């Protein structure tokens, strides 16, 4: 997948 | 007076299927009067599923609405809106050849010379000129959001995640998100922020994407060695008979020092003379607006 969860 | 996007539903026809998009279905047709001295216009119909939520709407609608600001040879144009009744349609621009990276992976000897992908790479710096011009973060460049016309001339065509950045120049993402991580800049990666800059470290990884035939990046790491690998300096590698001008290009916009990559202005300069003679007369770079 290209898009992943990412957090900030 | 009349909402210059709106169309009447009945001036818009659906002659076959493309493919699923991210809220519907999106079909190939014809629409009358969208296009000034042009009874019709052949057009690309992205429709959002009757039963999607009203989020899902509202980000579609959004993505029109964002679009109805652009105006540039290289970005794909939004040509209409159907907003009453169902289902609720965008008509766009038709660009035949699909996105750049399904294009790119066609053109696999398993499953494009110097010149040409000079070309093309120009063609995508002018759309993110023009873009960033106008104060507008991309965020999510890469092959799979340019598309290609008939002539074979790519524009950016997605914008889903597009932020205008007019009063700070920037854009923080807060919270959770489902990111192009493998696109993304250092800092962007770090801290979320994303500007004019982390737009060029993004177009250096498509530069990548074309020279290798939309091979998958860091293929073989996981997310987290990406994330790892990228933050600490890491790049991509210099694909196989790759053309100087792009490794020097890939480079310069892979530095880790934001404040140290060209803009994309800066880029097409670099390059100028490498592209067809047309591109004077339809490019944002030698437009009046671009001064
Ligand atoms: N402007 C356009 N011209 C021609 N074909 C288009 C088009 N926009 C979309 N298509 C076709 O519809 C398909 C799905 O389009 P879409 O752009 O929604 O892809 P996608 O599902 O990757 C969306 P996203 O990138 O937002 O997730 C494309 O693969 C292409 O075949």
């Amino acid at each position: 997948g290209e898009y992943v969860n990412i957090e900030f | 007076v009349p909402d210059e996007w709106e169309v009447a539903r009945e001036k818009i026809t659906m002659s076959r299927e493309l493919g699923q998009g991210s809220f519907g279905m999106v079909y190939e047709g014809v629409a009358k009067g969208v296009v000034k001295d042009e009874p019709e216009t052949r057009v690309a119909i992205k429709t959002v599923n009757e039963a999607a939520s009203m989020r899902e709407r509202i980000e579609f609608l959004n993505e029109a609405s964002v679009m109805k600001e652009f105006n540039c040879h290289h970005v794909v144009r939004l040509l209409g809106v159907v907003s009453q009744g169902q289902p609720t349609l965008v008509i766009m621009e038709l660009m035949t050849r699909g996105d750049l990276k399904s294009y790119l992976r066609s053109l696999r000897p398993e499953m494009p010379s110097l010149s040409k992908m000079i070309q093309m790479a120009g063609e995508i710096a002018d759309g993110m000129a023009y873009l960033n011009a106008n104060k507008f973060v991309h965020r999510d460049l890469a092959a799979r959001n340019c598309m290609v016309a008939e002539d074979f001339t790519v524009k950016i065509g997605d914008f889903g995640m597009t932020r205008d950045i007019y009063e700070t120049d920037y854009y923080r993402k807060g919270g959770k998100g489902l990111l192009p991580v493998r696109w993304m800049s250092p800092e962007s990666l770090k801290d979320g922020v994303f500007t004019t800059y982390s737009d060029v470290w993004s177009f250096g990884v498509v530069l990548w994407e074309i020279a290798t035939l939309a091979e998958q990046p860091y293929q073989g790491l996981s997310n987290e060695q990406v994330l790892r690998f990228v933050m600490e300096g890491g790049l991509l590698d210099k694909p196989d008979n790759c053309p100087d001008m792009l490794l020097e290009l890939m480079r310069m916009c892979w530095q880790y020092n934001p404040k140290m990559r060209p803009s994309f202005l800066e880029i097409i300069s670099s390059i100028k003379e490498e592209m067809e003679p047309g591109f004077r007369e339809v490019s944002f770079y030698y437009s009046e607006e671009n001064k």
